[PDB]
């Protein structure tokens, strides 16, 4: 019932948005309401667009596990995958 | 945070105070806005519930809208769908501002999600415009438009607003439902309601009016309404149309107007071309040329119609043009310079077109009448040649400079159709020797203006000859300066020398028999032989008389007489000054002068009456005057002027002149072929006889056009010149 | 000419109506409305947005007008928290409550500028600091307990 | 008597 | 152990991967020994990585074709396999017969099936356009291979990505 939770979904996700991944798992690490609100496939399926020619490393025990399902699939209605910043923690450079 | 139970009453109320067009209040409109802000900013996203009632409310509001404009008359409806549509697209503009944040907040969201099936809120109106409403009553308000076209059409004036509605209409209502960011104008539906619909009744109608008005109008007056309806339609797309019908729009009615009747518009074309109508002409080939590659065998056409018409030019001039060159030329060039103003103006100078008049031209130019009566093409050129020869002869009126360059031009311009160069090359020059060797040129720079034409159009070695040829008669006149220059420094000599040093392979020339030289003529004639010593010592000299005039006075007779002839008239009137008797075979063993020309130059002595036979009543004109035949000098002849000319042409040596220059551009014409195929047989070393013809045909084309028994006796010749070998069995294939 | 304008308190905040088309929405309004003399003086209601803080978005927009739009694709573009200009930094040295009131006001008015600041501004106000930290400025108590707590921090390992 | 005062000739220039 | 370095890019890149790996002071370079040269192919030289790796390689020139029997009887007594590949993205490229190689060159009957095979995806420069090693590895379909690998984006002027490729290998030398 916070003045940050009453604010609109839609400006909740532009701010989101602007927020970088490596502080925004602090964020939905509150629990609560954020730890739901920040796993959003919208939001960090734009994530995984714009980062994923900028790592230089894949290995075998993380490869992007059907990735042409998630990233080059462009518009699907399956968007039940729930998961795209556990697909993000696997595609990171750790 | 309200749920959508409170705020849609309200809601709903607003967007149909919105559609029913009353001119809603800005204060209404806002609160509008702020409902459906307040529901949205109330799953993780909520709109659907929003959307649904949108999506309802529109199908609920179009499909009333529907019955009013369900079976209402044709003309009636379209105006009825034009306003409808405008209120319609007004009122989804402010619609969509309200659900400007449903555009926002979860039609992205949707788009985002990849859920297809949804739409902008304008869209979604287009959509349930394009399925509730447009897709029933399509078929009639095409066919409305389509009937209002056809009046229009058919003369009778009406409304274009309402046609560019409903045109507007169907472009607005192609839309990219998978891709709504794909922009752009779509035309999809528009193509595939109106497009072909249009374009078939356009065909349709076109057929009909054509149709009617070939059997009802002559041809003319079909392409003067064809050319209207042609811009009309241009028009038609242009005001009240999309722009991209104006390409196919007016492919098909070139297709349907111009090209299905084009077989009857040649049944025409020649007619027309009868009758010299340059402007119907014109109008034919704008019309024609609107069709890709049609023009063709219509361009043929004109070019036929040309040469029959050159061929009756030279009907015109009959017999007469076969002695009377300027007439000739000026009928060809008037014939071409009619048909290059016909072909400048009504054909648009097509490249094509002045192809066929050049090729027509050179096909009556090459062959026709006065080359049939002359059973040779080689007379062709011969009299142009003639013709230039009279455009130079110094005769007592004087032209113009200005209009001698132009004329000279055209006579150019005729010349670049001839295809034996080599004869008219071979006749000018033998003119252009005739014209200086007497120097009765006319103004020089027109000769020289007439030689850079020659050079420009057939390259250096054409007349090479002709300009060391003016070479040669300068450095003569430069000679004659050092000869007068000389004498005035020594002794003088009895007799103004005024000697013309020729070259003796430019000039085309044949020397004449001997001579006996006069005493006094020969003191002068040393003096000439040490004054080419002194100079150069390295040349020599022929001195040929056939030739050579010259002023002698006449004491012997009533008084002092200066008229001029040729110097075998004057060593006969030499020596009938040494005595005034002389028999033929006397002046034979004196004069030194072989009996022929001895007989010419006697007859025409006897035609002037300068002098009479043994026997006065014996004949002059028509006597063959055999070696014992005497003739004394008339001495009681008077002469009504002091300076009388005499050297006049006889047409016995005319037509042995004439027939000696064929018979010399002939053995040139052999020397250059066997020089060509010499040059031609060591490159390839391999081609074949009919290839090895064809390929001289090729590169010396821009000369002449030999006849084939001239190749096979050139081909024979050089068999037995030994220069190269022949095969046996295949006398095809040479080699060397 | 110029458009009247009324918040939820009941005054007019009169403004260049080139002034105004900042928003989207009132752009859209002045657009397709049918503009005439006839109900032009009539204020606008805004039942959403406070009175001082639409004073304010009448200043921000009235400093935001020279400025041309940049139409720029944001695909592309690195999305950064430390270019924004610096009236903007002046600008919001004001407390949360209206900023958030702020953040709520330009959404409702679409404001593309206003909101884009001030979503990179509140993206400042949370970067770079722990999750106590966000939890001690905006007051949300953890309802979940400490074994929540405890898989959270595996879960997010930075 | 006859008598001599002008008379023009052409001469065959040829290389040898 | 060993380490069989393979792949047809050493030919396909402009720049010779060869020359740098020779001239760096940091990876001890170490010239072609004849004993250990095989006939008609590279010479598999020690090469420690850092003055600090116990660890040999063995370089294999770009030769292609089953598996000729100069090379199956090498890859026998290998900790892993080292693969060199094509990472510039100009055109479509060839997907199935380096799938192909790869299972030829990670037969399980050429000993324990655990040996890695370690992908370099190398450009000539910095300055070259690089394909995303995201997209190259799914296109080249390595889920399938269920044997370790690592595809990894070096530069071969740099060494900027040479040693972590290495570095990887060599925690699998227990495994």
């Amino acid at each position: 019932a916070s003045t940050l939770t009453r604010l609109p979904i839609d400006v909740q996700l532009y701010i989101l948005s602007f927020l970088s991944p490596h502080d925004l798992c602090q964020l939905g690490s509150t629990n609560h309401y954020w730890n739901e609100t920040v796993r959003d496939p919208i939001l960090w399926r734009y994530f995984l667009l714009r980062d994923l020619p900028s790592w230089s490393s894949v290995d075998w025990k993380s490869l992007p596990d059907l990735e042409i399902l998630k990233k080059p699939i462009s518009e699907v209605t399956d968007g039940a995958f729930f998961d795209y910043m556990a697909v993000y923690r696997m595609c990171c450079p750790y | 945070q309200i749920g959508l139970d409170q705020i849609w009453d309200d809601l709903r109320a607003g967007i149909q105070q919105v559609y029913t067009r009353q001119s809603m209040a800005k204060s209404r409109y806002m609160e509008l806005y702020t409902h459906v802000y307040n529901y949205c900013t109330s799953a993780q996203f909520v709109g659907l519930e929003l959307y649904k009632r949108l999506k309802e409310f529109l199908k609920n509001y179009l499909t009333n809208l529907l019955k009013d404009g369900e079976d209402l008359m044709d003309e009636s409806v379209l105006k009825f769908y034009t306003q409808q549509w405008e209120d319609y697209r007004f009122s989804s503009k402010v619609l969509n501002g309200i659900c400007a944040y449903l555009n926002r907040h979860w039609v992205r969201r949707e788009c985002d999600e990849g859920r297809k099936g949804i739409y902008e809120i304008y869209s979604l109106a287009l959509v349930t415009w394009r399925d509730c409403l447009f897709r029933p009553l399509n078929k009639q308000v095409t066919n409305a438009v389509l009937k209002l076209i056809e009046k229009e059409r058919n003369g009778e004036t009406i409304n274009t607003r309402l046609i560019s509605g409903v045109v507007q209409s169907y472009v607005e209502l192609g839309l990219n439902e998978d891709d709504a960011f794909a922009k752009g104008p779509t035309l999809t539906v528009y193509k595939e309601s109106f497009e072909s619909q249009f374009l078939a009744d356009t065909e349709r109608f076109y057929t009909r009016e054509s149709t009617e008005f070939l059997q009802q109008n002559p041809v003319t007056e079909y392409m003067k309404k064809a050319e209207a309806r042609l811009l009309e339609e241009q028009r038609r797309v242009q005001v009240y149309l999309h722009e991209s019908t104006q390409d196919e729009l007016a492919r098909k009615c070139e297709q349907v107007l111009i090209e299905k009747h084009l077989e009857i518009f040649h049944t025409e074309f020649q007619n027309l071309l009868d009758a010299d109508k340059n402007e119907d002409l014109g109008r034919m080939y704008n019309l024609v040329s609107r069709i890709q590659d049609g023009l063709g065998e219509l361009k043929k056409l004109l070019e036929t119609h040309i040469h029959n018409q050159g061929l009756a030019a030279i009907e015109k001039c009959g017999e007469a043009a076969l002695n009377d060159p300027k007439m000739y030329v000026q009928t060809v060039l008037d014939v071409h310079k009619k048909y290059n103003a016909l072909v400048m103006s009504a054909f648009n100078n097509d490249a094509g077109f002045v192809a066929a008049l050049d090729k027509a031209c050179g096909r009556f130019i090459n062959n026709n009448a006065v080359t049939k009566m002359a059973q040779s093409s080689s007379k062709s050129p011969e009299l142009l040649a003639r013709y230039c020869d009279s455009l130079l002869k110094k005769s007592s009126k004087n032209p113009e400079e200005a209009e001698l360059e132009d004329t000279l031009n055209q006579v150019m311009v005729v010349f670049k159709y001839i295809e034996d160069k080599d004869v008219f090359q071979k006749f000018y020059a033998k003119m252009l020797a005739k014209r200086l060797v007497h120097q009765n040129s006319a103004s020089d720079d027109a000769e020289a203006s007439m030689i850079s034409k020659l050079k420009q159009a057939c390259g250096f070695e054409y007349t090479s000859k002709l300009q060391r040829m003016f070479q040669d008669i300068g450095v003569s006149k430069d000679l004659n300066e050092q000869f007068k220059k000389h004498l005035t420094n020594s002794e003088p000599l009895d007799l103004d020398f005024s000697i013309q040093v020729l070259s003796s392979g430019s000039w085309p020339f044949q020397q004449s028999c001997t001579f006996a030289l006069p005493s006094e003529l020969e003191r002068s004639y040393q003096r000439f032989t040490a004054f080419y010593a002194s100079r150069h010592s390295g040349r020599k000299l022929t001195w040929l008389y056939q030739l050579s005039k010259g002023e002698l006075v006449t004491n012997c007779f009533k008084n002092r007489y200066t008229l001029q002839a040729s110097t075998f008239q004057m060593a006969i009137l030499l020596q009938y000054n040494t005595e005034d008797a002389y028999t033929v075979q006397q002046l034979t063993d004196s004069t030194q002068i072989k009996m022929d020309i001895l007989a010419q130059v006697l007859q025409i002595l006897l035609k002037s009456k300068l002098l009479v036979l043994e026997d006065e009543n014996a004949n002059v004109d028509e006597v063959e005057l055999k070696p014992d035949t005497l003739i004394k000098l008339y001495l009681g002849y008077k002469n009504k002027k002091l300076r009388v000319n005499i050297n006049v042409p006889m047409k016995t040596e005319q037509k042995q002149e004439q027939e000696t220059t064929h018979k010399n551009i002939e053995e040139d014409r052999k020397l250059l072929i066997q020089a060509a195929i010499v040059r031609i047989m060591k490159m390839r070393k391999v081609l074949k006889h009919q290839q090895l013809l064809g390929e001289v045909l090729t590169q010396l084309s821009s000369r002449f056009k030999p006849r084939v028994p001239v190749i096979k006796k050139c081909i024979d010749i050089l068999i037995e010149k030994e220069y190269l070998e022949r095969v046996d069995g295949e006398k095809d294939t040479y080699s060397y | 000419p110029s458009i009247k304008l009324q918040s939820s308190d009941g005054e007019i905040f009169e403004v260049d109506v080139e002034i105004a088309k900042q928003s989207v929405t009132i752009k859209t309004m002045l657009e397709d409305l049918g503009m005439d003399d006839e109900g032009d003086d009539d204020p606008v209601p805004l039942p959403n947005v406070n009175a001082a803080i639409l004073k304010k978005v009448i200043q921000w927009c009235t400093h935001h007008k020279d400025d041309p739009p940049p139409p720029e694709d944001d695909e592309n573009k690195e999305k950064r928290t430390d270019d924004i200009p610096v009236w903007d930094q002046e600008f919001l040295k004001v407390d949360q409550g209206t900023l958030f009131e702020l953040i709520l006001a330009a959404n409702y008015l679409d404001i593309k500028g206003l909101l884009d600041v001030t979503c990179k501004t509140v993206a400042n106000m949370i970067k770079g600091k722990t999750p106590e930290e966000i939890r001690k400025t905006f007051n949300i108590k953890n309802d979940f307990t400490e074994e929540e707590e405890a898989q959270v921090r595996k879960e997010n390992q930075w | 008597r006859f008598e001599v005062k002008k008379w023009n000739a052409v001469a065959l220039w040829a290389w040898d």
